[PDB]
RNA sequence: AGCUUGACUGCGAGCGUGACGGCGCGAGCAGGUGCGAAAGCAGGUCAUAGUGAUCCGGUGGUUCUGAAUGGAAGGGCCAUC
RNA sequence: UUGAGCUUUGAUGUGUAGGAUAGGUGGGAGGAGCCGACCUUGAAAUACCACCCUUUAAUGUUUGAUGUUCUAACGUUGACCCGUAAUCCGGGUUGCGGACAGUGUCUGGUGGGUAGUUUGACUGGGGCGGUC
């Protein structure tokens, strides 16, 4: 088979370190085409408590550039100034017809506090099991719409909630600088511990494992 | 009174300190228990008013050894 | 009441810090002001923290 | 941290004690000769919330927090938990089944409902005065004998039940009230 | 409106006002910036209200001390809650 | 008899609707076989596998929860015998209880039954109202 040698070099008793198993992820996977990395990091959150939700925009400190097509909901001069930041479809309620069709070309929605009457009155159900974000909790809607997507369209990966403990994020292209990604995983620690919701349980992070796509299993540590 | 036969534990007095350091004169009573012991040398029942740690002395020493010290102090058993 | 306080941590090697007040619920981004440092005697850009 | 003695809170001022936090509806003031003054403060519960009655004297104070009540906008349902939306600051919010009890049927979509905000996030949800809803499970009502008033039961799309007259049978959107839960008119 | 962080660190002759604790103004010097071609100005906002002494306790820094010695704990100084 | 947790191996999720025999989310072009994204779909569209939610046992579990039985601790303010001309007590068989109760230490709850005290000042009397 091709699913047996994968289960050979996975030792759950030996929790791997930073420099040990992440650099050898190119040999643990026998993938055909060009793939990438994933990152799974847990945070203790009960399912029936609403004061434990951990969300926010994470500015990644490097791999992929402008890759995600993100929309703009602005009025006035910001409808022609946010186009310089890399967005394709910038406008108004003409983009609400694309919401009614259910277009999955967009993944992230960014607006500004003057077109917040558009998403809050038309994109009600389809925007958020759509899960498109528009928060003052996160930095989704500032009034700095010129300088939003100069780095957020490039390297920002959005933190979503789950019913359980899990917060899975995405790693970058396999042939990047692997010394920087191990610090990118180390600087996702300071972002997830930046909010200590102050009602956390016993641990902060129990299990943190970064898999590539479907083959590698790399058990990391929460301390280092 | 409340005195152990083996070790001689008369109840001491102390304070019942609350959270606001309020003193109240309580009295620490020992963990006494009227137990009936068996002696191989005498081959009969011996009932002494020992404490909880007094049986721990009998756990180490022999029961014939402890009553030898009772005789040299004017104790009735 | 509304306007809480922040701590401007120096991005240099020193442990010196300025402190000031910033209303978080109006402009939620960090401050990147550029003031004097009495330890390094440089003009280091300061970063926002708690 | 606030303080409110019995000569201060009179109407619509929340108090906090052990808890749950209560609300003053109406009160009187008696200042009798020989003795200390008091106030028959007719409090109102907020969480369960039926009633509580206390006769506060001139002593003592009570913590007043939180008070905040504001207009929200319902837009989302997923499993158990619900959400709302602002129009003055556009901030998200999370709701629970504890805050929705005996009210979850009437509010359907984009309603101008109000909640009570206290320390994360709601306490209860109050539905608006009029919502538009549709019947899907209703018999094709014959005239009958019928010699009077009546009037057939209708199972509603949200899981509720209302009494509708004869001329609405299948797929007729109607607006009702949420205070008592009776039929008033049909939208056209 | 352009450009920016002088809302900067160590001082400060002097006086004003208070029983005192304190408060207020401060030229100018030293280091280091900002703007203006340049003279110059800036250690907050036109001014006067937006605030409470100490004790104790918490965070960061600094061998300053550190109960025989070498360390650390706990104290000291400074920034500060 | 059993209940809950773990590093363990996998099985296990049957609607509306898409041919149906869909676990939540982030990825999303892998395994003489031939699916799949693409799409018809809905509140969410799968593949490839991840971190886990849950039904299911095999295990070393960590051990608690009780429930019978047995007697030798302990209770015996049941009888009988003796010290003893003694309804106290003590010894003796025995009967019924039985590792329950009871007591001691630690600890949470209840606690005007009880104890120590506090309950401001200016004020055209104190009070009341008002101010600091």
């Amino acid at each position: 088979k091709r699913m047996r040698v994968i289960r050979e070099k996975v030792d759950a008793t030996k929790q791997y370190d930073i420099n040990e198993a992440i650099a050898l992820l190119k040999e643990l996977a026998t993938a055909k085409f060009v793939e990438s990395v994933d990152v799974a990091v847990n945070l203790g959150i009960d399912a029936r408590k609403s004061d434990q939700n951990v969300r926010g925009a994470t500015v990644l400190p490097h791999g992929t550039g402008r890759s995600v097509r993100v929309a703009v909901f602005t009025q006035g001069a910001n409808a022609e100034a946010a186009k310089a930041a890399g967005a394709e479809l910038v406008g108004m309620e003409d983009l609400a017809d694309q919401i009614k069709k259910g277009e999955m070309n967009f993944d992230v929605v960014i607006a500004s506090p003057d077109a917040m009457r558009v998403v809050g009155q038309l994109g009600q159900v389809l925007g958020p099991r759509g899960l498109m974000p528009n928060p003052k909790v996160g930095t989704v809607t500032p009034n700095v719409a010129e300088a939003v997507k100069n780095a957020k369209a490039g390297q920002v990966r959005y933190r979503n909630d789950k019913n359980g403990i899990i917060h899975t994020t995405i790693g970058k292209v396999d042939f990047d600088a692997d010394k920087l990604k191990e610090n990118l995983e180390a600087l996702l620690v300071a972002l997830k511990k930046a909010k200590p919701t102050q009602a956390k349980g016993v641990y902060i992070k129990k299990v943190s494992i970064s898999t590539t796509m479907g083959a590698g299993v790399a058990v990391d540590q929460a301390g280092l | 009174s409340r005195v152990c036969q083996v070790t001689g534990k008369r109840p001491v007095t102390g304070n019942n300190r609350s959270h606001a350091l309020n003193a109240t004169k309580r009295r620490f009573l020992p963990n006494l228990h009227s137990h009936r012991f068996w002696v191989e040398s005498e081959k009969r029942f011996v009932t002494l008013r020992v404490s909880a740690k007094g049986m721990r002395v009998i756990d180490k020493k022999g029961i014939d050894t402890v009553l030898a010290e009772l005789r040299a102090r004017g104790e009735k058993y | 009441g509304i306007r809480e306080k922040i701590k401007l941590v120096s991005s240099a090697g020193t442990g010196h810090f300025y402190t000031t007040t910033k209303n978080k619920r109006t402009k939620p981004e960090k401050l990147e002001l550029k003031k004097f440092d009495p330890v390094v005697r440089q003009h280091v850009i300061y970063k926002e923290a708690k | 941290m606030a303080t409110y003695y019995s000569n201060d809170f009179r109407a619509g001022l929340k108090i906090m004690l052990d808890g749950e936090p209560y609300a003053v509806e109406a009160s009187e003031f008696v200042k009798p000769g020989k003795g200390q003054a008091f106030a028959r403060v007719k409090l109102r519960r907020l969480l369960t919330g039926t009633r509580v009655e206390k006769t506060f004297k001139s002593t003592d104070s009570a913590e007043g927090a939180d008070v905040v009540d504001m207009n929200l906008t319902y837009l989302y349902n997923d499993g158990e938990f619900w959400h709302f939306m602002n129009n003055e600051t556009f901030e998200q919010l999370s709701a629970d089944a504890k805050a929705i009890g005996d009210n979850a049927k009437w509010l359907l979509d984009q309603a101008e409902c109000i909640v009570t905000l206290w320390n994360g996030q709601p306490i209860s949800v109050t539905p608006p005065n009029f919502v538009e809803l549709e019947i899907v499970d209703t018999d094709p009502g014959l005239k009958g004998d019928t010699a009077g008033t009546g009037g057939k039961p209708a199972t509603l799309s949200t899981g509720a039940v209302v009494k509708v007259p004869l001329f609405v049978q299948i797929g007729e959107v109607i607006k009702v009230d949420t205070r008592s839960g009776e039929y008033v008119s049909r939208v056209k």
